[PDB]
């Protein structure tokens, strides 16, 4: 049961916030990142961002914002966000999302209605962590196995 | 055991009388004061579902 | 202000570990005698007075 | 201020001193000893009984 | 514009001498002169964790 | 900005010393945020030396 | 601008055509951020890098144009951030103007 787990969220809202670098200017934004946590190894970052996500207005792959008290909602494919090079979103569970994001000095994630184009950036450095004595960027086709620390990727 | 509170009523934290979909904001008030309460993972996953 | 049996309390500063001057005051010289002591701290905020 | 002093190990009795910076007020210093414990490295090996 | 504002510094007081303990987020100049006829200046980039006696 | 500027005494303990040099700086005109400046975390650092 | 509110205007062979400002994108090293086009000027916001590259989307026809030419970030005060703060002391700068003035 995977509804037991999702029950807290279900007590919450999506709400707006600040974002100092939007998509012209400085915006009050539905999609306002709190933090970005990279501290796993194999380039796994955990957003904490304003939205919601696996939860309709459960339903699978969605991002359940705020828009002036009006709570919508798009699909999780619509969303992008990029530090560098472009990341690729796992999946979310509630304020959180768990991206594939190369290294960077920045999170911008981006979403697009029917013209309105919203987005939001913020100045987190996102690092990419190898693990044992040869230093990669992107980890190898083969090798051996070491013990890492990733983030894991179910809400537990 | 462990007795949660929503009023001088010291009930079971896995018995709630409530739920969520019934009260908008007094499955809010329970779980107000019993923040400091080694039971509240018992009393939240017991008080969502019926 | 001098009041007329008082005593008037002034401030000063100084360098000597062991200072003595004569203090004029509107007609007459008292003399000052003491032993200062070091400060508690070594580096300060403000210039020398 | 380094300030370096010496007390005897005897518990009850109060420990008095004061520290004179040469040129400022005396700072009065308390210390009164109540329980001094002594709790060494234990390590088990057996058990016996009848 | 808005411009950051680096930590605190950690300054540690001795006889004729200042310590500073300097934990930078990012690179920062470190720009020091003497107040008499020669000012000595050091105009430095810290970008690491560094102590300047 | 070293190690152990956070001192848990076990992994669960409830109760850490705390000593990051956090200072409170005053907001933006027409913003609701609290800004703040901290030395950097000493266990990252310490993770790089 | 040609009036009409966030449009390009471009030489097509000869028949001059247009598209939204909103179907343009363009990126030094990451994507940028267009403000405002106002006759043969642009107003971006984009990070640093070697090259600039525009670029459109027709039907089934894509544009771009690739140039050599350095674009470069420049901080204010004696503290080199690459991405602005989100807060600090304010303090004098020297940006370009969003207005057509």
């Amino acid at each position: 049961s995977t509804e037991e787990l999702f029950n807290e969220y279900k007590l919450t809202r999506p709400y707006m916030a600040r974002c100092i670098r939007c998509a012209v200017g400085s915006c009050h934004s539905p999609i306002a990142i709190e933090a970005v946590k990279s501290d796993g190894h194999d380039g796994y970052v955990r957003l904490q961002t304003s939205s919601q996500y696996g939860l309709d207005s459960l339903k699978g792959r969605t991002m359940r914002y705020d828009m002036h008290g009006t709570i919508k909602e798009i699909p999780l494919h619509q969303v992008s966000l990029y530090t560098s090079r472009p990341c690729h979103i796992v999946d979310g569970h509630g304020y959180f999302l768990l991206a594939r994001c190369p290294a960077g000095d920045s999170i911008t994630m981006e979403f697009k209605k029917d013209s309105v184009r919203h987005s939001c950036s913020v100045p987190y450095e996102v690092k990419f962590n190898p693990v044992g004595r040869e230093l990669y960027t992107h980890p190898p086709e083969h090798g051996v196995e070491q013990a890492c620390q990733v983030y894991a990727h179910d809400a537990q | 055991t462990t007795m949660c509170l929503l009023a001088n009523v010291t009930f079971p934290c896995a018995q709630p009388p409530i739920c969520y979909d019934r009260k908008p904001a007094e499955t809010l008030a329970m779980l107000s004061v019993n923040v400091d309460n080694p039971g509240y993972d018992e009393l939240l996953e017991a008080a969502v579902k019926c | 202000e001098l009041t007329e049996q008082g005593s008037a309390t002034i401030h000063f500063s100084t360098a000597n570990i062991h200072p003595e001057f004569r203090l004029q005051i509107c007609t007459s010289y008292v003399t000052c005698k003491g032993d200062c002591h070091p400060p508690k701290d070594h580096i300060v905020t403000h210039p020398q007075y | 201020y380094e300030h370096a002093t010496t007390m005897p190990s005897q518990a009850g009795i109060s420990y008095n001193t004061i520290v004179n910076r040469a040129g400022y007020a005396p700072l009065p210093i308390s210390i009164t000893p109540t329980k001094i414990k002594l709790i060494p490295t234990v390590n088990l090996e057996y058990v016996t009984c009848h | 514009c808005t411009v950051p504002l680096a930590p605190e510094p950690m300054i540690t007081f001795g006889f004729r001498s200042v310590s500073l303990k300097l934990h930078p987020k990012n690179p920062t100049y470190l720009i020091t002169r003497q107040l008499a006829d020669e000012p000595h200046y050091t105009h430095e980039l810290i970008s690491e964790p560094a102590v300047r006696n | 900005g070293a190690f152990g500027d956070i001192q848990s005494r076990t992994v669960s303990s409830s109760d850490l010393y705390a000593n990051t040099n956090l200072v409170l700086q005053r907001p933006k005109a027409g913003a609701i945020h609290v800004p703040y400046t901290q030395a950097p975390s000493g266990f990252e650092q310490w993770k790089k030396d």
